[PDB]
RNA sequence: GAAUGCCGGCAUGAGUAACGAUAAAGAGGGUGAGAAUCCCUCUCGCCGUAAGCCCAAGGGUUCCUACGCAAUGGUCGUCAG
RNA sequence: CGAUGUCGGCUCGUCGCAUCCUGGGGCUGAAGAAGGUCCCAAGGGUUGGGCUGUUCGCCCAUUAAAGCGGCACGCGAGCUGGGUUCAGAACGUCGUGAGACAGUUCGGUCUCUAUCCGCCACGGGCGCAGGAGGCUUGAGGGGGGCUCUUCCUAGUACGAGAGGACCGGAAGGGACGCACCUCUGGUUUCCCAGCUGUCCCUCCAGGGGCAUAAGCUGGGUAGCCAUGUGCGGAAGGGAUAACCGCUGAAAGCAUCUAAGCGGGAAGCCCGCCCCAAGAUGAGGCCUCCCGGCAGCCGGUAAGGACCCGGGAAGACCACCCGGUGGAUGGGCCGGGGGUGUAAGCGCCGCGAGGCGUUGAGCCGACCGGUCCCAAUCGUCCGAGGUCU
């Protein structure tokens, strides 16, 4: 459950540390982004000399949510933070690696690069 | 009519009897059927059970682990056909039913607050002696 | 246009192809046909069905004469299924097969005198910033001198629920004949113990 | 609010028509099988103190 | 909505309602029969029956449970020694409510008697 | 593209229900200009044409 | 017949709003024509730098007792300033 | 002018069409895709945010689109009171001055009770020529009406290429709506446990009150809920709009039209969902009832009402279930569920405590069982059927 104003950890090494969602890219008025959804966000904190800098307006895909995610098999999964991987206009990761686990929901939505780069797919 | 027994009847066909008993606080390994592309495989999820929500067949439980630096919680239906098996890897003794509080605890504090449950461990060793 | 009378017993989920599917269990049969409506007699086609067995001691003489004329023991509820004429004298869950789609009619839960927010999802008012005793009020109900009245059908507070609701195109997940149980995917109007009607769906 | 007020005196007709629902219903009474006094049903008879054909109350 | 909610409020907050029942229970168990409003009487039954049922059990624990509500040692002595034996073969239904014919003058309240069964 | 709206600030009732302020935005140039001095919308629109002539005379001068 | 006229009487709103701190009541016994409301007993709650006690100002018999309940008491009243 | 409250916001909308999107179409300087322009079309939809009191406007990120207007530039006996229109104070300016400014600046009391119409709900009465218990027909009315992306067709038609379809299929979303509580997640006022201070019971142990109208904390069933689950927009049939035609004169040719016929929209009429015979035009079907003097009196029939135990029904009323030939509520019993190993005793420790007995004890609503308690006993209404 990500929405505008929501801060996300960025789980890549593009250099961004925290971004703030400013739109969820799912039609004209989606209220919330969940795992596998794309957002537009502002970069609020970033480490020096990264590929991205503070103030940049980026796109990202949500790879972890603190609101639990429900699966058709009746199970669910939930993480300690809300996290995203910053992407380009082709839904490809702008970083070389991704940190921490990511949700398997990513696979079916066409984020294979990210899924393979992740240390664990849960 | 007995509406409850009717529901119990419908549920009876889907009930599991092969899974071991555990309590909130135990450390458990859950072998889960997982789908990747066109194949199925087994993926193990091991962590502390922090909650068992009882409603007969509709019982579910929650397992928490730290994964590559990130807290993760999975909620499993106790009778899901997707669970290959559950392995008891350790018995912990808690003094309450819901262990939400461990979410805010260091690893050291968790280990301190959740002491090894020596009674239920000894019991385990008493079984696994087959005649 | 097949249909049967039933009672809502409760909800569960079953597992089907590694999927949890939510269901309401319905005790539908068995229903004796206690009168048939014909075009020649009644101007239309239907079957009056009975459900559940009733204590004769509570059934007055007029009802009894109606029961007696048909070959049937006294029953708690009589209801017609329109444009249905079963060949048999009794309708059971056997009329539905897993995979068929059904419309289910029941009486929704009553909320009694309901507010404009609960009834109609109105926005109410702010809970601070000076808002004065109108946190859950409807706001304006009109204009001014033109038209100087309130429209018929204005959404306002009043009784809500305990009314006939039909949910359409529900999947029959299972039917269990030895128990007269119907499993329908998803949610059915009304309380457990509630009386419902199950019909072949009008959706294509 | 702005202190709503009656626009017109209510006529004798309309006032009285409003009271068309105000008449009392007489109390519902049954004879007490013991002492035959009238009393409300499902209460202990206050006249002899019997209920369900047995003595309950001192009179 | 009150759907399937059990228990009366009796226009009292949590602790007053509690103190009401205890006090009435004390009163009932002392005199064996009291008069109260119909709703107070109806609500009272279950509360006292439970206390009596513990007295039928007789053990130290039950005595301590009942003591939480009744508070008075002597009354509980009476509960266990004198009252409890009369119900040893009776399973529940230790109290009885019967409605009175005349209402209270000042507020029209319908009254009832509540009494321990023989 | 002449825009009209209500004046801002003091005036009383005859400033709350009156669109007395004007704004003349030139479409190709992108130059905007407003006025709100006098109570009349067209005594202001007179001014806004005047000032608008001035802004184009500035730009065509700057070329 | 009118002066938002003057005085008095009686209506409408209406058996409607309200009955004036959310500190809280319950039972048994007595008195009495009449008792949720008066007396007594037990239980429960509230105050306790007071919601207890003493003094001054002001009030002016409200103090005590006996006999009473038309009116005063926002209900009742056998009780009472 | 013996008062018609004045901007903006909020809430709730409704209407118009000179249509922003979606649907249909003509022309195109229309290859394709994408546009431009005009015609039909008001069914539905028409985002979040930065700035400013702002309407307006600019900007950010999107979108199928971010339409324009009416309704006292809708809506203050519905809310707000930031802006304007009081009394204070200050700046700039004007005036010798008191003071003044469509100049600015900080501050500044928005009134519990709805009589009538209107509207949302719910009843009481009488009517529907005999009286009753059920089940219905649907005149009429309301609700609903949105849309995107991806894949297949097919990298085919078109095209130098870059690009890239019509038609027809398939999958998945956004917002909205109805219902629901299995799952997820809330609340859960005393369901359980832990804790402090104090007073008390009874000294220890064990408990009780109070700290809120739960003292605090950790949890928490049912119920009520969304963030959670299911389902809906249709399909299809009919008549049309613009438009495209077939046949075809007046007018030897020609013309979609003058006689005829056809195709053709998210629109209209049906279809779906809900209300509905006060539809006084009061409908239909099934069953039950049969003495005194177009009236009146009494006692009854079919049946109903009262009274009582109650209910995911409910403000009262109504509705629904049950009333001893009964499981309706309370108790009790079993299960579920919550809490999480009670008291007591024993053992270890100087002690705080620990361990065992023990998943113990307590235990609201849920699913049932059990006549133990209470629905005792009863009472009153209620046909005798208008005429051709
Ligand atoms: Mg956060
Ligand atoms: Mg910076
Ligand atoms: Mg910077
Ligand atoms: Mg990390
Ligand atoms: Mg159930
Ligand atoms: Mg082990
Ligand atoms: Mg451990
Ligand atoms: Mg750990
Ligand atoms: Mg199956
Ligand atoms: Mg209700
Ligand atoms: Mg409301
Ligand atoms: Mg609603
Ligand atoms: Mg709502
Ligand atoms: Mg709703
Ligand atoms: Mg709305
Ligand atoms: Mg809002
Ligand atoms: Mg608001
Ligand atoms: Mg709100
Ligand atoms: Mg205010
Ligand atoms: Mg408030
Ligand atoms: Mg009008
Ligand atoms: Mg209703
Ligand atoms: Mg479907
Ligand atoms: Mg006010
Ligand atoms: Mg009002
Ligand atoms: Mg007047
Ligand atoms: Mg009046
Ligand atoms: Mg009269
Ligand atoms: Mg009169
Ligand atoms: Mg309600
Ligand atoms: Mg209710
Ligand atoms: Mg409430
Ligand atoms: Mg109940
Ligand atoms: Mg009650
Ligand atoms: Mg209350
Ligand atoms: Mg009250
Ligand atoms: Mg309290
Ligand atoms: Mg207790
Ligand atoms: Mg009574
Ligand atoms: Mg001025
Ligand atoms: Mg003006
Ligand atoms: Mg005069
Ligand atoms: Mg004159
Ligand atoms: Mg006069
Ligand atoms: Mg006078
Ligand atoms: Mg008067
Ligand atoms: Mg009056
Ligand atoms: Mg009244
Ligand atoms: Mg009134
Ligand atoms: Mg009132
Ligand atoms: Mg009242
Ligand atoms: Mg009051
Ligand atoms: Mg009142
Ligand atoms: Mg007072
Ligand atoms: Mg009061
Ligand atoms: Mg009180
Ligand atoms: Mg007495
Ligand atoms: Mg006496
Ligand atoms: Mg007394
Ligand atoms: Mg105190
Ligand atoms: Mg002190
Ligand atoms: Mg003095
Ligand atoms: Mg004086
Ligand atoms: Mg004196
Ligand atoms: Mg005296
Ligand atoms: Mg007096
Ligand atoms: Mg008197
Ligand atoms: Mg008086
Ligand atoms: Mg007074
Ligand atoms: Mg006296
Ligand atoms: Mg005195
Ligand atoms: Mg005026
Ligand atoms: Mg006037
Ligand atoms: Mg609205
Ligand atoms: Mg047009
Ligand atoms: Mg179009
Ligand atoms: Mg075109
Ligand atoms: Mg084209
Ligand atoms: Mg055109
Ligand atoms: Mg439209
Ligand atoms: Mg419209
Ligand atoms: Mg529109
Ligand atoms: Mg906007
Ligand atoms: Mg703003
Ligand atoms: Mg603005
Ligand atoms: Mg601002
Ligand atoms: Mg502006
Ligand atoms: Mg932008
Ligand atoms: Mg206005
Ligand atoms: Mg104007
Ligand atoms: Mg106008
Ligand atoms: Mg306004
Ligand atoms: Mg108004
Ligand atoms: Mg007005
Ligand atoms: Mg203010
Ligand atoms: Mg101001
Ligand atoms: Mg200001
Ligand atoms: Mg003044
Ligand atoms: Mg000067
Ligand atoms: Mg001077
Ligand atoms: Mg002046
Ligand atoms: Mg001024
Ligand atoms: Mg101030
Ligand atoms: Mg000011
Ligand atoms: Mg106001
Ligand atoms: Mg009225
Ligand atoms: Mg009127
Ligand atoms: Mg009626
Ligand atoms: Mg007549
Ligand atoms: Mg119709
Ligand atoms: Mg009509
Ligand atoms: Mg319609
Ligand atoms: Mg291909
Ligand atoms: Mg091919
Ligand atoms: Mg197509
Ligand atoms: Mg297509
Ligand atoms: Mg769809
Ligand atoms: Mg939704
Ligand atoms: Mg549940
Ligand atoms: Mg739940
Ligand atoms: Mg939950
Ligand atoms: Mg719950
Ligand atoms: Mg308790
Ligand atoms: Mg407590
Ligand atoms: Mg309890
Ligand atoms: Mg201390
Ligand atoms: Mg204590
Ligand atoms: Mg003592
Ligand atoms: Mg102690
Ligand atoms: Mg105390
Ligand atoms: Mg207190
Ligand atoms: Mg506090
Ligand atoms: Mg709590
Ligand atoms: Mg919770
Ligand atoms: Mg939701
Ligand atoms: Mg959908
Ligand atoms: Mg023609
Ligand atoms: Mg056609
Ligand atoms: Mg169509
Ligand atoms: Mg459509
Ligand atoms: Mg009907
Ligand atoms: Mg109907
Ligand atoms: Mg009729
Ligand atoms: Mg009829
Ligand atoms: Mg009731
Ligand atoms: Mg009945
Ligand atoms: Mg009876
Ligand atoms: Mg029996
Ligand atoms: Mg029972
Ligand atoms: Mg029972
Ligand atoms: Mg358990
Ligand atoms: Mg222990
Ligand atoms: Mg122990
Ligand atoms: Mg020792
Ligand atoms: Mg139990
Ligand atoms: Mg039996
Ligand atoms: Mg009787
Ligand atoms: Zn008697």
């Amino acid at each position: 459950m990500i929405q505008p104003q929501t801060y996300l950890e960025v789980a890549d090494n593009t250099g961004a540390r925290k971004i703030m969602c400013i739109r969820v890219l799912k039609g004209s008025n989606a209220k919330y982004a969940t795992v596998g959804d794309v957002i537009v966000a502002s970069v609020k904190e970033a480490i020096p000399r990264g590929a991205v800098k503070e103030g940049d307006v980026v796109k990202a895909v949500v790879v972890r949510t603190k609101k639990e995610i429900k699966r058709p098999d009746g199970s669910a999964i939930r993480f300690d933070d809300n996290a995203a991987v910053i992407i380009n206009n082709q839904l490809e990761p702008r970083g070389t690696r991704v940190f921490g686990p990511v949700a398997r929901e990513l696979r079916e939505k066409g984020f294979m690069k990210i899924v393979s780069l992740a240390p664990e797919v849960l | 009519m007995n509406r409850g027994a009717l529901i119990k009847l419908v549920e009876s066909r889907y009930v599991r009897t092969d899974l071991p008993e555990f309590r909130p606080g135990d450390t458990v390994r859950v072998s889960y059927k997982v789908k990747e592309g066109n194949r199925t495989r087994i993926q193990d999820f091991e962590g502390i059970v922090i909650r068992i929500r009882r409603n007969g067949f509709n019982t579910t439980f929650t397992v928490r682990k730290v994964s590559y630096g990130v807290g993760v919680e999975r909620i499993f239906p106790l009778h899901s056909p997707l669970i290959q098996k559950i392995d008891i890897v350790q018995r912990g003794r808690a003094r309450r039913a819901k262990l939400y509080f461990i979410r805010n605890l260091s690893d050291r504090e968790i280990r301190r607050k959740l002491r090894a449950d020596r009674k239920r461990i000894d019991q385990d060793r008493a079984a696994e002696r087959a005649a | 246009m097949k249909g049967i009378l039933g009672v809502k017993v409760g909800m569960t989920r079953i597992f089907r192809d590694d999927r949890a599917v939510p269901v309401t269990v319905i005790l539908a049969g068995p229903c004796p046909v206690v009168q048939r409506r014909t075009p020649e007699k009644d101007g239309y086609t239907a079957v009056q069905l009975g459900f559940l067995p009733q204590n004769p001691k509570r059934v007055n003489r007029p009802l009894k004469g109606h029961f007696a004329k048909a070959g049937v023991e006294p029953v708690r509820i009589l209801r017609e299924i329109r444009d249905f004429n079963p060949e048999g004298d009794t309708v059971t869950v056997e009329i539905f097969k897993p995979g068929e789609r059904v419309d289910v009619t029941g009486t929704s839960k009553g909320r009694g005198f309901a507010g404009v927010m609960k009834r109609w999802n109105f926005a109410g008012g702010p809970d601070s910033h000076g808002a004065h005793k109108i946190h859950r009020h409807p706001g304006s109900i009109g204009n001014r001198k033109t038209p100087g009245r309130v429209y018929k059908g204005k959404k306002m507070a009043g009784h809500y629920g305990a009314e006939r609701v039909t949910v359409m195109n529900l999947e029959v997940v299972d039917v269990i004949p030895e128990e007269n149980l119907l499993l329908v995917k998803g949610a059915v109007p009304g309380p457990n113990g509630g009386l419902v009607i199950v019909r072949e769906t009008k959706k294509a | 609010a702005k202190h709503p007020v009656p626009k017109k005196k209510t006529s004798k007709a309309r006032r009285d028509a409003r009271r068309s629902h105000h008449a009392l219903t007489p109390p519902t009474l049954v004879p007490c099988p013991e002492c035959k006094a009238m009393k409300p049903p499902h209460t202990v008879c206050p006249e002899c103190g019997y209920y369900a054909g047995r003595k309950v109350l001192e009179v | 909505m009150r759907h399937l909610k059990s228990g009366r409020k009796l226009n009292r907050h949590s602790s007053h309602r509690l103190a009401l029942y205890r006090n009435q229970a004390k009163s009932l168990l002392t005199h064996g029969r009291i008069t109260t409003t119909v709703p107070k009487a109806k609500e009272l039954r279950g509360f006292v029956d439970h206390l009596i049922h513990l007295a039928k059990r007789g053990d130290l624990h039950a005595r301590r449970l009942v003591l939480r509500d009744l508070q008075d040692v002597k009354l509980v002595r009476k509960l266990f020694d004198e009252i409890a034996p009369r119900y040893r073969d009776r399973q529940g239904g230790y109290t009885r409510v019967l409605k009175l014919a005349e209402r209270r003058r000042g507020d029209g309240a319908p009254l009832a008697l509540v009494e321990l069964v023989e | 593209r002449i825009d009209v709206y209500r004046t801002s600030g003091a005036g009383g009732q005859h400033v709350n229900r009156t669109e007395s302020a004007v704004r003349i935005t030139h479409i190709p140039t992108g130059i905007v200009t407003q006025c709100q001095n006098d109570r009349s919308q067209h005594k202001n629109k007179d001014q806004a044409m005047k000032q608008m002539k001035a802004k184009l005379y500035e730009v065509e001068m700057q070329k």
